[PDB]
Formats: structure tokens, C-alpha cells, sequence
């Protein structure tokens, strides 16, 4: 349902950071598997049936690339948002919270999430450089943070004085 | 020798004289390129990357130098008169610097402090207020108002409003740069 | 074309001058982000799209002209006689967005950031990054491009840089 | 409330105003120290703790009714009964201090840091003051009587009746 | 401790305070040197030696009383009497080297640089007092046994208060 | 010691004081590095930067303050008299201060308020109007002369003039620096 | 000699002090780090107790030569009057000159040296310990040709360092 | 000699140790291309070039003193006196070769490799050689040999290394 040359053309286009949140955001389709790079990731999504042009519009526009979305797929924001409106989503309003509380974060306040979660887990599980993805990774690893579970994240995210953050959080939690 | 001969004339110029050159090269090096300068030696090296100032092309470096009156700088370590420079400057084509920044340049030379406070002044609505501190000279000022396309080669109505408003020497100057 | 002259060049340029020539090959290399300047180089080459001309217009755009002398033993006019007469590596918005970002500085950059920070989120996350930087993650957001430069118009107007607007007028003005 | 407001009103703002808007949201943002007037409005408006209403009452603590009546475009009588309607941003404790800095000079200031030493660099403020005291718990809403005394004490009285005021409300 | 007091405290003070409280730590973690207050105080949780009273002490020794009352709702009387009781974690040496950077300008600072220069050699001299103390430890000239030069520096430039403060110091020893 | 007896000298310098010293100075400490020097102790690190100043090298030090008139500090700081400095300074070759700039010192030294106010007044055809504002004494005007070389070892000719204009003891000064010289 | 004491003075020491014992250790193989210096020191049998002694000493860390060798400035001083140096006279002058510098200074040393070396490699900012490297790399300063440094420390008006100089020249 | 030192020396080198003696010894066995070290040292003890004070030179060129002094209880100055004495078993060229491989960085190897690209091509396919691979890949190209250093010399002054250069014409003005 895919060809070989628009996952290429996907992969060496995104960056290091949308490949992160790409790899995040899959982490819920391909729940065996942890993908080296991003090809490793489209092409066993495509092996599962689960890479239509659809599928890699809905991709491209969480990671926020427009400009891939209408050079390689030929499509506008409409288009990806009308489909997204008719077939169900590939990657759930969770993960989607998750990488917008991540994108409106600056370092100091990634650093200081980092800092109030290490009471609730060990230390070289994550360094001082990683991302707030990687945190919610291995909070989900640790069970400290899930759809169902946001009570950690919306207190940190208090202590941090973001509180525009836990109001998305809470947003989030009376759509369900 | 020439790197040394750059390196003490940038001894001699202290932070006015240096901000001086900076207006008087607005034309050459943009915004961006000149904040960090803060001695005449990345100036010069700025100019170096245009190849506007080398061992065999003093011409700017010793305009710069005429225009903010360090005559005892072109006479000990460039070995030129003042009659050369007047004589060079007025020849048609060897001006690199324009009139329009000469005339700014000199009013800015003929206004003292309290004449700068009236001036600063009658700006009040044309500038944001935050931008109107004493921490401003007069280029600065000129600078801004560049900024907003109320200060240009076309545009003298504001500043000849203002000087009117001040002095008469000043609509001198600036009626005998139009000429 | 040689590997010594990407080696001089490469080694020539800082780290200012490297962003803004990764910035006008976007437009050539569209399809790959290249990691550093050496490597833009070599795909540059390796797309054929690296004569010494092609070299010597990059070194005019970022205004190196002592390293046209000295690499490639050019001048001024000489690249831009070669400009008026082939066709430009870099089009004319990547040198209208160069030369908006060399005449910025770092509080204008800010408040730039700042403003379209009401369009954006924290695109990326470092506070202090340049104006091409900002121009980069709003063509990755689709927000502005050479037949949609109102935003930036306006936001230029807000800072009271309306030099920049003018800038931007005259290039649509000369299509 | 957008971006473009804040930064509207930080170009109209002076030195001194922001100075002053940094004291007065002090109780706001009781923990973190802005470095200027844009990141403040920015933490305001991130804790959720700046609507149009609060960035009214913020112009009006400086008497900036053309800024109200430009950005926001309020005037005197509505942001009044703003006020009236709902909860202060700033306590009437930070507008009593702000008041009585506005009403002393150098000297005068200088001589409230010299009596005051006893009790705790140069080129001081007298909100700068206030704040240095603050960390050192010598002044409270509820612990005004050593400024009154300080503000007596240097033939002031007419702080000390403003002092005196503000106790009595 | 926790985490979130430690943030609070980290992110309410200000440069001076974070300044003073690493020099005031230095004694306590002599070994390693701490990048920013945060590590600083994460270094002495996990060494031990960062109870609420620790906390407390540290909070008086910059005289931030309002985070004492804010954040661990005490007061000065109750970290005095802790500290009446209990050992302390910053020297007497600590404060009093921060007493008298309190009370000392630019003015005073360049000219004890400036006398301070033949004992320890020309190699910035932009400088704040503390930073010219830990240059001093480093270099062996000044120590709780060793203020004669200190002492007869201060003596020097007609900060007699300062010599007294010293002596003072020098008799509770 | 050395560094506490120059800390000492300096904490009797104030701001004129260290005007005159700095003006003094000019032929060895350019303006870039002359700007940011606000107290004694400034001028004498860079006077020791370039040897001018050392434990067993004086002569400078004691050329600037008997230059600026301040024997109390030659004989109570520095252990120096009067006729000592008066015929060292005579001896060929030991003065390391231009006879220009001491000429200039001086001439500037019998100036009143009212002579240097009528001095800017003479300048008002030569010297930008920013350049000749109240705050600028008569060392800096005669700085300003020279950046326009108006003034100089070998242009006195308009320092005549005006002085001539103004005093006849300045006159004199000028032309008892020029024959011998 | 034990990797307890080496691990004490790796922690102990601070990033400029890290730099200056790599530069002064560049004449005795380049280590990435200075424990890994260290380490390679004793594995060449090179860092006794009186070479660590030396190193500490030359990076003006009498702190550590104290409470973490037990010994003075005059034990160290008499180990240096009776043993060989690990480092070179060379290598102290040219710390000691780097300390007398600041960045101005050497921003105007990096003008007159960059017309007679080019500047090739641009680095953020470089210190003068970085400078002297990359004039070593390019034959331009050495033990016995310290005339261009000098002539450009004379034209700085930084007269005391080109008496440094001249005194180490006077010693051999 | 006895099997158990080679054992005992093939067991203590590390890999670098390992490549390093390999390429030191790709002149004496030129008919053969040993993987390992072991096979190595044992064709050298089958030609009769390893002897105690072979095996000497060999931990010194590795810089492997302690081996020395505790598998072959020599010294520093043992084994340089018998260098002095007897014919070295690894040329004065290899020994150089190893010497301007020790004192290039990151940085220096890959601007060295780019050059000689221009000059070679990519050769092997990683771009995380060692400087002695690059050397080889020249050998077997015929770039590079004792009598043929102008190419190295140049692309070491091209990277601003000139005191390997110097090295170099040292090494020349040895013959």
C-alpha cells in the first residue's frame, strides 16, 4: 500500500527530533518491537497493513512537517484533518498530549521535570540530557504515567508552574 | 607590519571613536555583524572579510578616518595630509561613504547634551517610549528612526521638523547636503 | 571541483556562516538535512550542483569575499557578472531571508520569536536561536514561503522594522 | 490573551514602570525571579494568572490609562469596577509601598538604609529595599511599625499617615 | 527531603545567594565541586548531610528568612535553637569570610586584589571577595589558623571593623 | 611593601589628580587602554605592564607626581626632595615625560575658569560644538587640538594665538618650551 | 601509588586546572582526559608520589599537595632541586604567561599571529594555552624559538612577559 | 623463548596494541597476512626473527613497558641498547607511520581522509578508520613508501600539522 522511495523520502527529510517523537508516537501501534531508526519503523508498519497514504498523513502532521505533507504526499492540512474526522486515528489523543506537553517545554523546564520525577525512580535509568519523552517512556515503563494514570505528571507539571499544561491534561481527561 | 600598523591605530580609538566608525559603516556591515563589535580590530577584520580594507586598499580605512576628524591618525600611521583627504573625497566617484551618513555623522558632532534632550524629546511619538532612555546618543537615535522609514536619503521632513524646532546651523547642514 | 577546496572553505567559514549556507542549500538538498558543511559539499557535488561557479556565488552570498580571493582566486564583480549571466544556485528568498537575518539583532530576534511564539510553540527549544533558525521551523510548519509572506510582514511591522517589510515589498514587487 | 499584547505593552513600558511592575507582582509569582517585564507577563500568562482583566489591573497600578485605552481599550471607570467585581492581582500592601517609593528621593532613601542597617553596596532602591527586608521578615502587611518608625524618623509623616491609612482599611 | 522543597529553594533564590551558599558548602563537599546550588543540594541529600534542619541552617546562613517561613514554615528563633543543640554543617570560618563580603564594595574589592597580588602572583582580577577567598585556599594563604594576612590586608585599606570581626572569630576559636 | 606603598599613593590621588596623571601618560598608554582607567591603581598596573614601573624602577612614578606638584607624596611616600627631583630631571636624557606634554601640563595649570571658558570661546571655528561643552577641561581640549593636528610639537602656532589672546605668562611658557628644545 | 589518590585529584581540580596539567603533561600519546593522563602517567611508572607532588604544584594547587599528599611548598621545592622535572621550564613559562592575559589581550595577540599563521581553525574562544598548541603544531614556538611570541607580547605592551621570556632564555 | 611468552604477550595486548603490532610488522611478513596476533608471532618465531630481544622490540614499539619488564625482566634501557646494537626488526618508516598516527585526533584523521579521497577515493567503506588504515589503503594503492612521502606531506601541511611534516623530513634526512 506503500512504496520504498516515500518512506525514503520521509526518513532522510525529518530530523532527529520529529524521528524521537515519530518513534514515541508508534510506540503504541508496534508494542513489541523498539525500531532502531525510522525506516525499521514505516517499513514494519507497512509489513502490518498499518501504513496507508492515510496512516503516514496522520504521521506527518503529529510531527508537525507540512512541508513533507504536501511535497510527498500532495496534501493539505484539510485533507489529513478530514481524514482523521472519517477513519479512526492511528495514534491516540494520549501520545498526542504527551508530544504538545513536550513541544511547549523549554530545557529548564524539561531539566526540573526530570529532577521532581527522579524521587519515583533510579537515577541512571535517564541522564540530565534526555527529552520529556524519554521521561514519559520510562514513567510508562514504571507504570507512573498512562491514559489512565495522570496524576504524577499533572502535579509535576503544577510544581512547575505550567499550569496551561495540566489544564490540556485535564481537557484531555474530561474527553474520556 | 600592516597587522601591527591595524592593531595600533585600533589602539587609539576608544568606545565613541568606535562607535562612530559603526555608524559610518551602517552602509557596509549590517546590524547583525556589527553588535558584537566592541574594539576597532573586528571592524577592521570585518572589512577584511569584504576586502574593503587590505595592504593594498587603504581607501576606506583612511575615509573612516578623515570622517571622524582623527587627522593625527591619518598623518602618524597612514602618512596622509589633510589637504590628500580633502583633495581624494571630493573627487567624483572615491566617495564609499555616502553623503546621506556624512551629514548624519556631522550633525551628530554639533549637538551637545541639552540640544540631544530637546531632540530626544520632539521623537516622543514616533519612537517607543521604552527606546527614548538617556542611554541613547544621537547616531542611536538616528539609527531607530532609519528603522521605522521616518529618517532616510528621501525622507528629511521629521528630522529637518526637529532641527528647525532646535537650530539653524542644523537646517544649514542639512540644506547644503541637498544641494 | 576538488576536495581541497571544500576542505579550504569548510575549514574558512565559522559556525554563523555555516548555518547560512545550510540555510540557502535548503533549497538544492531539500530532501536531506546534512549535518555539517563538509558533508552539504559533498551532496552538493555528488548532485552535480557544485561547479566553481556554483561555489563561488555560496562565497558571495555569505559575503566572504576574501575567501574568493584566496580559494578560488575570484573577485567581486567577476561572481557578479556570473550571477546576471547563469542561472542562481540559491533563489532570491533565501538571499531576502539571509539579509533580513543579517539585519537583526539579538532583541529584534527575540521579539520575532516571541510574536510568532503566538503562532508556535516552543519549536525548538533552545531560547536563543537565530532568525534562519525561526524562518527554517515556519517553512517545516508550512507558515511561510516566497507567495505567503504576510505573516512575516506583519511580524516585522510589530517590531517597528519596517525597513524589512519595505525589503520584503520590493522583492514581491520584482516578480 | 495573545503575545502580541504583552509585547505591546512591554515596548510602551519604561525602566522604571517595569521596575515597578516587577514589585508589585511579587505576591504573584512569589517564588521565581523574572529577569524582565516580558518573561513576568509570560509566567503571568502561563499560570494562568493573566487575563485581559488582570493585565488591566497591571496598567492601571502605573496609571498607564492610554495603554488601557490603546492595547486593551478600557477606561478608568471600567477597570475600576473590574476591580470592584473581582480579586486583586497586586495587594493594597504592594500599591502603599509603591506609593510611598514614588514620594522619596535619593537622600531620602539613603537615610532610611542608614537607620535601617542596624537592623540588617550602595545605589539602593526603595523597593530594593523593601525586598531585602521582605527576605529578612522585616516587613509584612502585617509588620509595618519599624518602616513606620524609620519613615517618622526622617520627618516623612506624611508616609506614616499613608501608613497609618493603609492599617486603618 | 525531597525534591520539591529543593526545587522551591533553588529556584527562589537569587546569583548572590546561590554564590554564597556554594562557597558555604565548600567545607561539607570539599571533594567534588558542584556545577549549580540545585546538584549542590542533591550531592549533600544523598551524602546525608541534607536534613530539614540542614536545609534550615543553610537557608539563615544567606538570611532568606521568608523561604524559612514559606517553604519550611519555621522560624529564626527555632534554626537558632537547632543550631544551639545540634552540630553544625558550615563552619564558623565560612561565615565569617561571607560577614565580610557582605560588607565590602568594588572599591575595597579591587584594592584587596590589588594588595593580595604579591602574595599570590598577577595570574581577570574582575572578581567577587568570595571567589578571591577559594582563589586564597587554593593557593594555602588563608585558613581557620591562618588570618594574619587577611587580617593585616583588611587592617590596610581602613576596614577596621573588619580586623575586628577577625579577632572576634580569632577569640571564640 | 612596593604594592601596598602604591596603594597607599593612590588613596591620595583623587579625580583631577588622576586626570593630570593619565594626561601625562598619553604618550605611553594609548586611548583604548587610557579610557577604562578610573583610579591610581589602574594607571600603575599598566605602567608596570610595560616596566614604567617597578620595586627598583621609580623614575617615572616620581616624574608624574613632581609634574603634578605633589611633593608631599615624593618625600613622605617615595623618600624624595624637591632639589633631588629638579636636578635629576635636568640631567640629559632621564626625563622620560615629552617637554610637550609637560609644556602643555602647565600652561594648562594657569588657566582659570573664566581663561578656559574664554579659550573654548576662542576654538568655536576648529573644534566640533559636542567637543567644547563645560565638562571638558583644558588638557581635554588640547587632546581634541591634537586629534585635528591644529596642535602638536610642531604646530603652536594656534596655542599661540589664543594664549596671546588670552595671557601673556602662556605666551611665554610657549616660547621658552620652544627654543629649547 | 594508588587510583584513590588519582581519582581525589581528577574530582578535586576544576576545568581550567584540568586544561593546564594536560598542556604542561603535552611534552611526556595524548590523553583524552586527566585521569586517563594520570593513569597512563603511573602505568609508565612517571607519576610517583613526588611527580603527582610536582603537578599539583605546577597548577598552584597547594590545597591538594596538603590534604591530599601530606606535604608543603618546601618538601616540593627541595623534590624539584634534587629529581628531574616532568615538566619542562618551557611549559611553565608558557602557563605562566597564559595567566597574565585576559581576553582582550589575547584577542590582539590572535591579530599580529594570525597574519603570520593564517588562524586556519576557528574555535569559539580560544585560551592562550589553545593558541601556543596550534603554534606548536605549526613550528611557530618552541624551547629555543620564543622570538615571535616575544615580539608580539612587546607589541601588546605586555613588557613584563617578554622579560619572562627573556629570563628563561638567559637560563639555558 | 618458549610458547608460553607468546601466549602470555597475545593474551595481554589490547586490540589497538594488536593492529598497531600488526602494521608495524606488515614489512617482515609480506607473503603472509596473519588475522591475529598469534599467528603473527608465530610465523615470526618459524623465520627465525623472533628471538628474546625481537619480542623486546616488539612490546616497545606497543609501549607496553610493563610486558617488558614482566614477561622479558627488561628495561627501558636493555632494549634500547640493543636497538642500538642490532638490526630492528620493524623499519624506521612503520615506526614514523606509528608515531604521526598517535598524534592525530578525531578530526585530523577524517580531514586527512577527505583529502585523499580526492586523491583516492573512498577505499574502504567506514568512515571510522584509523590513520594506519589509511596508510595501508595507500600502500596497497601505491600512494605511499619510504622513498614516496611528498602526497602525506602535503595533505599533514594541508591539516595544519606541519610538525608531522617536520617529522616526515626528519625521518628523509635519516638516510
Amino acid at each position: 500500500h506503500m512504496s520504498a522511495e516515500v518512506i525514503h523520502q520521509v526518513e532522510e527529510a525529518l530530523d532527529t527530533d520529529e524521528k524521537e517523537m515519530l518513534l514515541f508516537l508508534c510506540r503504541d501501534v508496534a508494542i513489541d518491537v523498539v525500531p532502531p531508526n525510522v525506516r525499521d519503523l514505516l517499513d514494519i508498519l507497512r509489513e502490518r497493513g498499518k501504513l496507508s497514504v492515510g496512516d503516514l498523513a496522520e504521521l506527518l502532521y503529529r510531527v508537525r512537517r507540512f512541508d513533507l505533507l504536501k511535497r510527498i504526499l500532495k496534501m493539505d492540512r484539510k485533507a489529513v484533518e478530514t481524514h482523521l474526522l472519517r477513519n479512526p486515528h492511528l495514534v491516540s489523543d494520549y501520545r498526542v498530549l504527551m508530544a504538545e506537553i513536550g513541544e511547549d517545554l523549554d530545557k529548564s523546564d524539561v531539566s526540573s521535570l526530570i529532577f521532581l520525577m527522579k524521587d519515583y525512580m533510579g537515577r541512571g535509568k535517564i541522564s540530565k540530557e534526555k527529552s520529556f519523552l524519554d521521561l514519559v517512556v520510562e514513567l510508562e515503563k514504571l507504570n507512573l504515567v498512562a491514559p489512565d494514570q495522570l496524576d504524577l505528571l499533572e502535579k509535576c507539571l503544577k510544581n512547575i508552574h505550567r499550569i496551561d499544561l495540566k489544564t490540556k491534561i485535564q481537557k484531555y481527561k474530561q474527553s474520556v | 607590519d600592516f597587522s601591527r600598523n591595524l592593531y595600533d591605530i585600533g589602539e587609539q580609538l576608544d568606545s565613541e571613536d568606535l562607535a562612530s566608525l559603526k555608524f559610518l559603516s551602517l552602509d557596509y556591515i549590517p546590524q547583525r555583524k556589527q553588535e558584537p563589535i566592541k574594539d576597532a580590530l573586528m571592524l577592521f577584520q570585518r572589512l577584511q572579510e569584504k576586502r574593503m580594507l587590505e595592504e593594498s586598499n587603504l581607501s576606506f580605512l583612511k575615509e573612516l578616518l578623515f570622517r571622524i576628524n582623527r587627522l593625527d591618525l591619518l598623518i602618524t600611521y597612514l602618512n596622509t595630509r589633510k589637504e590628500e583627504m580633502e583633495r581624494e573625497l571630493q573627487t567624483p566617484g572615491r566617495a564609499q561613504i555616502s553623503a546621506y551618513r556624512v551629514m548624519l555623522y556631522q550633525i551628530s558632532e554639533e549637538v551637545s547634551r541639552s540640544e540631544l534632550r530637546s531632540f530626544k524629546g520632539g521623537l516622543q511619538e514616533e519612537i517607543s517610549k521604552c527606546k527614548l532612555d538617556d542611554d541613547m546618543n544621537l547616531l542611536d537615535i538616528f539609527i531607530e528612526m532609519e528603522k521605522r522609514v521616518i529618517l532616510g536619503e528621501g525622507k528629511l521632513d521629521i528630522l529637518k521638523r526637529v532641527c528647525a524646532q532646535i537650530n539653524k546651523s542644523l537646517l544649514k547642514i542639512i540644506n547644503d547636503y541637498e544641494e
